[PDB]
């Protein structure tokens, strides 16, 4: 059929500041059909009790999902949210860069 | 002249094979969502305490009876067009129906059906009508539906009476949250080299409720016409967030800057200059 | 493979009749259901007539009484008979199926011309 592959995007709700506090966000979107698996990493180890929001889609009917956690961003911690799908060979890992 | 929320109630019903299935939903006015409705649940759960609107409890329960009636009969209803018709497991099926109100009384509603992530058929006026690449097989199921009146009656009058009614009590008992203003906070930073000799510039900009934002580079009062906006992104808390970037060589980075506007900040743009 | 081969266009004068056919060649099995579109010169295929391996039919309104579809499944062949001929039917009428398997899109044929003079 026509199946869409998913669009990561990871980003934080504030300027990182190492050491203080902030909300580590994955947007996942584009995506069909609706079953997908998002997790967010924590030095390529899963974060257990991350939260996401309620199963939508956009006008095109492409499904779209927000996963969340609090976090505290350092010096050397590698964060990244990883994604699989129908559409995906390999589960797909994005990096968050505060660029 | 009063700003416009429509309201469309969304529906993600997914069938793996012939026992396997569940539907959920949810609800949103303008960019805000309002209900949840999840399989597992018996009742449409609100969201924010002004969701019922000004609907009684009782007129919110009979709702809630009919979308207990709708989920059982829609889940049964697919698995019998799929027997007759010969459909091929599995079935992803979505719903797109809702309405906005307007100044004089007048309204327009809608009720979209997708079928694989494809539009099939809509509900017009009366009944129901295939949409123009439809497939062949969807007009014997148009041919079923259109012989119920009883759910045609019911789907006419959801969308051109009780759906106004409702977003109307939902725009006076929300009033207060529909109009807030969060101001937004931006940050500079720099991105991957693009080119040898060049510079991405990023501007970083979050926190800002309503979604209507302006963000682009500026060398002055020039707008830089090589910005390139993202998508707007979704922050946990309902606010939203925006980066914005420049692709210039390295030289003419100074001297610009990235320009924020918002109706939060009632004319005092944000202006953040080049490091 | 599929395959929809058409027959039995030609041209025939205002108020005549004409019976267009589609052999499908597979099993009674891999084809569902069998159905009409046209389309006339720069203009959209409209869907004309479908009917199910049951026998049920649906037609669109524009040529509901005047058209109507049948199907024989020993040969897994439709057929349209064409009725009282208005100048406005000129096109192309292609023949669709709706293959086991193939549920978001139909498989085609060529198309047959007809033209009314
Ligand atoms: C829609 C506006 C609602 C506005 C209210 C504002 C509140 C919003 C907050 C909550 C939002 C939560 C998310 C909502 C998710 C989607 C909502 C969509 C609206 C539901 C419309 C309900 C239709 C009502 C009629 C109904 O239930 N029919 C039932 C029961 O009918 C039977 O029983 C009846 C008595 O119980 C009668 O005896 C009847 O004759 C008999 O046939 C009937 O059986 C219907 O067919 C069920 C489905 C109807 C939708 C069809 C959609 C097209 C499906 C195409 C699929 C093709 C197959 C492809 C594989
Ligand atoms: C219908 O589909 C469901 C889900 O795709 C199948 O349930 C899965 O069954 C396998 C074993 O065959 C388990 O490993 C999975 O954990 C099950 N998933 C769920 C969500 O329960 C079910 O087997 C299928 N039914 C048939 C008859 O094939
Ligand atoms: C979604 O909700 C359905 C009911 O609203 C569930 O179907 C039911 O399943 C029970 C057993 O759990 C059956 O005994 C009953 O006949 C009914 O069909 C359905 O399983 C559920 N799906 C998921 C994935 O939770
Ligand atoms: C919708 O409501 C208006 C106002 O009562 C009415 O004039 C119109 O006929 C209705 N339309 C349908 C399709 O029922
Ligand atoms: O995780 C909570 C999420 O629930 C969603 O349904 C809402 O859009 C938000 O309040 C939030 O993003
Ligand atoms: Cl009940």
């Amino acid at each position: 059929m026509i199946q869409r592959t998913p669009k990561i995007q990871v980003y934080s709700r504030h300027p990182a500041e190492n050491g203080k506090s902030n909300f580590l966000n994955c947007y996942v979107s584009g995506f069909h059909p609706s079953d997908i698996e998002v997790d967010l990493l924590k030095n390529g180890e899963r974060i257990e009790k991350v939260e996401h929001s309620d199963l939508s889609f956009s006008k095109d009917w492409s499904f779209y999902l927000l996963y969340y956690t609090e976090f505290t961003p350092t010096e050397k911690d590698e964060y990244a949210c990883r994604v699989n799908h129908v559409t995906l060979s390999q589960p797909k890992i994005v990096k968050w860069d505060r660029d | 002249m009063q700003r416009l929320f429509p309201l469309r109630c969304l529906q993600i019903s997914s069938f793996a094979n012939s026992s396997w299935t569940r539907t959920d939903g949810l609800a949103w006015l303008g960019e805000l969502q309002t209900h949840s409705w999840s399989n597992d649940s018996d009742t449409v759960r609100s969201l924010k305490p002004w969701s019922q609107g000004t609907f009684s409890d009782q007129q919110w329960e009979t709702l809630q009876h009919i979308f207990r009636v709708y989920r059982s009969s829609f889940t049964r209803d697919v698995k019998e067009f799929a027997k007759m018709l010969r459909l091929s497991y599995p079935l992803e099926l979505q719903v797109s129906a809702g309405c906005e109100v307007h100044p004089g009384n007048a309204s327009n509603n809608f009720f979209h059906v997708a079928f694989q992530g494809k539009d099939i058929l809509s509900f017009q006026g009366t009944s129901w009508e295939p949409t123009q690449e439809a497939p062949l097989w969807v007009n014997l199921a148009i041919q079923v539906l259109n012989q119920d009146k009883w759910t045609r009656e019911t789907v006419q009058w959801l969308l051109n009476g009780t759906c106004p009614q409702f977003v109307s009590g939902l725009l006076e008992s929300g009033k207060s949250e529909l109009k807030k203003q969060v101001k937004p906070k931006a940050w500079l930073s720099r991105g991957p080299s693009p080119g040898p000799g060049r510079l991405l510039l990023v501007c970083h900009v979050s926190g800002f409720y309503p979604k209507p934002v302006w963000v682009k580079w500026m060398r002055g009062e020039q707008e830089q016409q090589g910005t390139q906006p993202g998508d707007i992104l979704p922050n946990a808390d309902e606010t939203w967030y925006l980066r914005a970037t420049l692709d210039v060589v390295a030289g003419e980075a100074a001297g610009l800057s990235c320009r924020v506007k918002h109706s939060s900040l009632e004319g005092q743009d944000i202006v953040l200059y080049w490091g | 493979q599929v395959q929809l081969v058409e027959s039995g266009g030609g041209l025939v004068q205002a108020g005549g009749s004409l019976r267009l056919s589609c052999a499908a060649s597979g099993s009674i099995f891999s084809i569902n259901a069998m159905g009409w579109y046209r389309q006339a010169p720069g203009k959209q295929r409209d869907f004309l007539a479908v009917i199910s391996s049951s026998g049920s039919t649906n037609y669109a309104d524009s040529v509901k009484g005047r058209f109507t579809i049948s199907r024989d499944n020993a040969k897994n062949t439709a057929y349209l008979q064409m009725n009282s001929l208005k100048v406005e039917d000129t096109a192309v009428y292609y023949c669709a199926a709706h293959v086991a398997g193939f549920d978001e899109y139909n498989y085609w044929g060529q198309g047959t011309q007809v033209t009314v003079s």
